[PDB]
């Protein structure tokens, strides 16, 4: 059976490096080891039984495995990690401009003010001396619609100075929609579109049964964090235990079909699979720290050193350009997360909602209103 | 094939043969065809100034969509926005409600006008303060609008791309797959760089598993879907890129070749050839005869355009309007039997 | 706009006035006893447009209603026409005047009115090439000749000259290496006069073909690109550049000015005939 | 409460006064602090001669070693450990012994934040103006040519708010057209005018692409690396 | 840490020359099996993340305030002076114009 990869390469960097011929065979009994009772399971046993001298792969580090063995590289990042298919949505339709609101805000209560005077030169004009006297409110009505895309049937106002006016007024009008809709055209950008879970504090993950909705994280048994779950919380081990996976393509086929809500694990290979993926719909959390920190480690009879010996090779290889090769050999991962954009079908009905939750309260407002002409004073 | 020197059967040692061995065998005394010019040859062989310089890219790709249904659908999918119009008619509610303790038909159509800017007539309410809404529901529709518009933007967003162009640096192309379908020509002069590239190894078998007697069945497997991807060196390609444009090139160029003669060693005129070859240059004819022939073929770049799809909802508007004027002989039916 | 402006657009908007038309006579006149003029062309002038349209409304329940949605569908085509001009907005080949060298706007400068400026390096393979075959262009040039590739860039640079040429490597690698990425290579840098760097040797006797040998290893090796990435590397990578913004010197809306100005003509000279069709 | 220890310090910015008490506090301190509470050890914390990290100088005066900065002091014997953001490296690692990393890190650049941009008023002289006057002048001129086959067989400013209806798009509607060879001036004119505002529709979008494209600098591929600008000078910390 | 605390200096995107921090001490020293045990454990058990959350967390640079308004809106401050001077002139000289007809 031929092997491939990064480590592989670096075995043969080592061959050159080390000046050492190896014998290189499969685990059979527990791959990564794991530790039941006495005695402990995995490529561990054969580093322990005297079958392997060193251990390599994926391993991660663990204090444990330190007081039995060693490893002197800590060549890559590592950490426990979730991969997330979400996204992120539009808020409060981009504070309906809120920006304008500083200055714009209050210089349309400004306009309204701009336009009392323009109806005092207008009703001179009007009267030198049926009941158009309406128009002035119809005005501000009036000219509120002519702001806001037309779409005001309103009244005619005839006054010579408020055709004047009402083009200067237009005409801002107009040059607003567009700065409106550059508002608008900047928001396209603003509909960023990043999945939206927290780290390993966020509360989906810490109480799990208080959400209505169902969903659950998991993660591959014999692993290193069960342990670092179970001491963290042990509950959400036990509940990883319940929904239980094997293999890669199983979770990830599950997050495709959706049977796993998401899932946490060694972040270097899940940014791998980001770095594989077909179709792209899964990410790393946030940024992508998987807040749990380590390397892979190899393994060394604890009487053995050559690691101490075997270090300086390696670190001067951190140095060297080629690690970087390998990633570019091996690490490349396709589709690179430029901050992420994309465009909904859907829209968004919450942010909709939002908008309505305004209008609903316009609605309130009118209610008010009708409540004063209903308890009008006498 | 041109052909490669290869293993002759059980003797396994073996002249270049097709091509280059009928030149050394000297069937043909001089070879003129679109060869690419590399040392494993030219030992053998003498070779003039390369013609032309052409570099290997990957001729492939398919169509990429553009929803017809897609732009609209921003508000079908949302639904907020057929129900708000609805709520825009039950504003008249509220208005009769501001009437009191200070027509339907007007009302719904009032409602409809500040979606679509009918501006029919009567204008708002008697109460001031009833009217008000009509500038916050107008407001919002206005919104709406836009914000649609703006969403309609964010369609044509388009920046979708496959991205996988990079084969010689690109990641997917490394690690092939059932997924990788590749290949190229059945002894390729690219084969001799996955040959001596042992870095290639995997990709020199995976590549050879797929590969074809010719161009014209390596074009029409990327064309018949056969296979998602086709390695060749560009010159032979880019003018098929621009013969479909369903299918593209990408990346950049690598091993690139001068295109020299063929010929059996010490001819005493290969000299002369690529001193007249290179007065082909010199006095722009060999690139006069690129042009002329290259430059036939053209296709367009990643430009749009409308084209005329989401058309159809407004064809649906006319039918539309047959059946409202059917509708409406009964509308007027309800005026003559109120007679 | 152009594909939709083409077809059928057009011919719809004519039927929905035209239905309307019928039924608004016919429906009119079913609600008042005691019609479609060029009011009608208006409206569907004031529904299918952005609106800003005084002339009239019909006096129909039907066909008004049925146009208020036809308004909103075209205003959702309205919008999508605004983006389909932001597609225009969205980027551009701000690469448009290009000099081929086989158009003759470079043969001679006097043709163009105001005097044309290109210049190379002289004692070149350029130069005695460019003597060779084109005599006028050498000629002339040789004013605009410039005393190194740093001054002469000076020449490009600073104003003073509008096109420089010279090799085409050390001109790709100016494009990558540059303070500005205004200057561009000329089209896509394809270049006439298809050459490589050349390694001399005395005559017949020599390295010959174990040299050249060595050569092609290079190529298979790979070892060149690492070369080409260190030494010939260039500053801001050759994307289809972009422009936003633009000073809006119109062309073709110039040109819809103008059909606008003879499509007055037209109808003001429409008038005449249709006065003189009574004499 | 942040935790903090007196750390002897060495020379200050003034003058001379190499001999100091001074206060040390940080992520590294706290991690000094836990590391001894759990081992069970005292200490006594420092700041390093010379203000280094440490490394090995070849050629000055006799060879030297990697006495240079912090790193040295610690060969000395004075300093029993570095609690520091000290970097595992293959040169230091012959030396001493790193412990497992508590941090991952990798070298990147600073640089001065971005210039900006200008405002919409700023941004309409580009396009909005110039087109604003010549046009706002053909309205004019399209309302007259109506009116002379009018007045051959305020209507001035009744045609300007007609016109002007368009582009304001306010539509006051304060005047309709005469006859109906107007209407076809009408019907030319004020398709005419709605293309004029489709077409401002167009500067609506414009206004979208004030998008920058900037720059970054890359470590390998960017001309700077390439050559030290003299223009443009780039260092790091010495030692 | 030092883009995030001040935003007038901005970090260039590439990262090279990968490398990471570690407690050094001489090769004879008593104390290195207990330092890296120690450092493994608060990895693992999140103080860690404690001290760099903490301490890093101070500080952050964003791009909120969008670009609608703001800036581009002082400018917009002068369209709103050219809106009320146009109005006063027209006060007068209309005055006039309707004395004279
Ligand atoms: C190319 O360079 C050569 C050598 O520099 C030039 O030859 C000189 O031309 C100048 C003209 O002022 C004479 O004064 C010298 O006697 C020539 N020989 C020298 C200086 O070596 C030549 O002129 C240049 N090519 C041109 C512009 O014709
Ligand atoms: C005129 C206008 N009215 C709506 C929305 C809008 C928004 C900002 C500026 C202008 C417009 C519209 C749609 C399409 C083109 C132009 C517009
Ligand atoms: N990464 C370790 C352990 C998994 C875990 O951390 O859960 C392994 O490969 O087995």
């Amino acid at each position: 059976k031929c092997c491939k990869g990064f480590c592989i390469d670096i075995l043969k960097k080592l061959s050159k490096t080390v000046k050492f011929t190896y014998d290189l065979y499969l685990v059979t009994n527990g791959k990564h080891g794991k530790k039941i009772k006495n005695v402990w399971n995995g490529m561990i046993g054969e580093v322990v039984y005297k079958r392997a001298v060193m251990a390599v792969g994926s391993l991660t580090i663990n204090e444990e495995r330190s007081v039995a063995v060693d490893f002197s590289v800590p060549f890559v990042e590592t950490g426990i990690s979730v991969m997330v298919s979400r996204s992120a949505g539009t808020v409060s339709p981009s504070a309906f401009l809120e920006p304008f609101s500083a200055s714009v805000w209050v210089m349309m209560f400004v306009m309204l003010l701009l336009v009392s005077a323009m109806a005092v030169f207008i009703f001179e004009y009007f009267s030198p001396v049926h009941g158009p006297s309406f128009t002035i409110g119809k005005a501000v009505w009036l000219l509120w619609g002519l702001v806001f895309n037309n779409s005001l049937p309103v009244q005619n106002p005839k006054g010579t100075t408020s055709k004047i006016i009402v083009s200067i007024w237009a005409f801002f009008a107009v040059i607003f929609l567009a700065s409106y809709t550059a508002n608008l055209a900047a928001f396209m950008i603003q509909r960023r579109f990043v999945d939206q879970v927290t780290g390993l504090s966020d509360n989906k993950f810490q109480r799990p049964h208080d959400y209505s909705p169902p969903f659950r994280f998991g993660t591959v048994p014999q692993g290193s964090t069960e342990r670092n779950i179970r001491n963290n919380y042990p509950d959400m081990h036990q509940y990883m235990v319940k929904f239980h996976q094997k293999g890669v393509q199983d979770a990830l086929v599950s997050l495709k079909t959706g049977k796993l809500d998401a899932f946490i694990y060694d972040a270097a290979v899940l940014n791998y699979m980001a770095g594989r993926d077909e179709g792209c719909k899964l990410v790393t959390i946030g940024s992508g720290y998987i807040f749990a920190t380590t390397g892979y480690g190899i393994a060394l009879q604890k009487g053995s050193r050559w690691k101490r010996p075997i270090d300086l090779a390696l670190l001067q290889f951190v140095g060297d350009g080629e690690m970087e090769e390998l990633e570019k050999l091996w690490l490349t991962g396709i589709c690179h997360t430029e901050k992420n954009e994309v465009m909904s079908s859907q829209l968004d009905i919450d942010n909709m909602a939002g908008v309505f939750y305004m209008l609903a309260a316009a609605m309130a407002l009118s209610l008010i209103t009708f409540v004063w002409e209903h308890l009008f004073y006498k | 094939k041109f052909g490669t020197q290869e293993r002759v059967n059980n003797s396994n040692a073996a002249a270049w043969n097709g091509m280059m061995g009928e030149l050394l065998s000297g069937q043909a005394d001089m070879i003129v065809a679109p060869l690419t010019i590399n040392n494993e040859r030219a030992q053998y062989i003498e070779f003039s100034k390369p013609f032309k310089y052409q570099g290997l890219t990957i001729l492939v790709k398919k169509e990429i969509p553009r929803s017809t249904l897609d732009s609209f659908m921003q508000p079908f999918q949302s639904t907020l926005w057929l129900l708000v119009g609805l709520s825009v008619h039950v504003v008249a509610v509220m208005l009769y409600l501001l009437d009191r303790f200070s027509t339907l038909s007007s009302a719904m159509w009032f409602s409809w006008r500040v979606l679509l800017n009918s501006g029919l007539g009567e204008g708002a309410p008697r109460s001031f303060s009833a009217r008000i809404l009509g500038m916050v529901w107008a407001l919002f529709a206005m919104i709406i609008v836009a914000s649609y518009t703006a969403n309609l933007a964010a369609f044509l967003v388009l920046r979708r791309p496959e991205e996988r162009i990079t084969g010689i640096n690109d990641p997917r192309l490394r690690n092939p797959s059932d997924k990788f379908i590749y290949a190229t020509v059945k002894q390729s002069s690219v084969d001799i760089y996955f040959r001596r590239q042992v870095e290639l190894s995997t990709m020199y078998r995976h590549m050879e598993k797929h590969n074809y007697e010719s161009a014209a069945e390596a074009i029409q497997a990327v064309r018949d879907n056969k296979l998602h991807a086709f390695i060749w060196d560009s010159a032979v390609l880019e003018f098929e890129a621009s013969q479909d444009c369903d299918l593209v090139t990408t990346g950049e160029l690598f091993f690139r070749s001068g295109f020299g003669i063929g010929m059996r060693k010490d001819s005493p005129w290969k000299q002369e050839v690529s001193l007249n070859i290179l007065k082909s240059h010199e006095n722009g004819f060999m690139e006069e005869l690129d042009k002329t022939w290259v430059r036939y073929q053209e296709c367009d770049s990643r430009s749009n355009a409308p084209a005329t799809l989401t058309f159809e909802n407004m064809a649906g508007v006319f039918y539309l309007v047959a059946g409202g004027i059917v509708a409406g002989i009964f509308l007027i039916f309800i005026e003559i039997a109120y007679k | 706009f152009l594909e939709p402006f083409s077809a059928d657009v057009w011919v719809m908007m004519f039927v929905m006035l035209l239905i309307v038309s019928a039924v608004a006579v016919f429906v009119f006149e079913y609600f008042s006893p005691v019609f479609t003029i060029g009011k009608a062309i208006w409206l569907l002038w004031g529904l299918v447009f952005n609106n800003s349209l005084p002339v009239q409304n019909p006096k129909g329940t039907t066909s008004k209603i049925m146009v208020s949605v036809w308004a909103f569908f075209a205003v959702i085509f309205l919008a999508s026409y605004t983006a389909n001009l932001a597609a225009f907005m969205i980027q551009r080949r701000y690469v448009d005047q290009v000099s081929g060298l086989s158009d003759k706007k470079f043969q001679r400068p006097n043709d163009f009115s105001p005097a044309f400026r290109f210049g190379t390096v002289p004692n070149g393979s350029t130069e005695r090439n460019i003597r060779n075959n084109y005599l006028e262009m050498h000629s002339y040039m040789v004013k605009f000749n410039q005393r190194s590739v740093q001054d002469a860039l000076l020449s490009l640079k600073s104003g003073k000259l509008d096109a420089f040429i010279y090799d085409a490597a050390v001109l790709n690698y100016m494009a990558g290496r540059d303070e500005g990425c205004k200057l561009v290579t000329i089209g896509s840098g394809k270049v006439f006069a298809t050459t490589g760097y050349g390694i001399a040797i005395q005559k017949d006797s020599g390295w010959k073909r174990q040299v050249d040998l060595a050569i092609l290893q290079l190529f298979g090796d790979g070892e060149m690109e690492e070369l080409e990435a260190l030494w010939l590397t260039g500053i801001c990578h050759n994307e289809k550049n972009e422009v936003m913004s633009s000073q809006l010197d119109i062309d073709n809306m110039a040109g819809v000015f103008y059909m606008l100005a003879a499509a007055m003509a037209l109808s003001l000279i429409t008038f005449i005939m249709e006065h003189l069709f009574y004499k | 409460p942040i935790k903090k220890v007196i750390c002897n310090g060495p020379d200050e910015t003034i003058p001379g006064r190499p001999t100091v008490p001074q206060c040390c506090y940080g992520f590294c301190v706290d991690l000094l602090i836990k590391l001894a509470r759990e081992m069970d050890f005292t200490y006594e914390v420092h700041l390093v001669a010379d203000g280094k990290f440490g490394t090995q100088e070849r050629v000055n005066n006799s060879n030297a070693a990697a006495w240079n900065g912090m790193m040295g002091e610690l060969l000395s014997g004075q300093a029993d450990m570095i609690v520091a953001p000290l970097t595992i490296n293959n040169e230091r690692a012959q030396y001493i012994e790193f412990s497992k990393p508590f941090k991952y890190q990798g070298l990147t650049i600073l640089v001065k934040k971005e210039i900006p941009r200008s405002t919409l008023d700023s941004f309409m002289q580009p396009f909005q103006s110039t087109l604003w006057l010549l046009v706002g002048l053909s309205v004019h001129v399209v309302a007259v040519m109506l009116y002379l086959l009018d007045r051959f067989s305020l209507t001035l400013s009744s045609a300007m708010w007609f016109s002007w209806r368009v582009l304001l798009n306010s539509g006051l509607g304060e005047g309709a057209p005469r006859s109906f060879s107007a209407r076809i001036l009408g019907m030319v004119w004020a398709l005419f005018a709605m293309i004029i505002v489709a077409s401002y529709t167009a500067n609506l979008a414009a206004f979208l692409v004030l998008r920058r494209p900037e720059e970054r600098i890359t470590g390998i591929n960017d001309p700077r690396l390439r050559n030290p600008s003299d223009k443009f000078i780039y260092a790091t910390v010495k030692q």
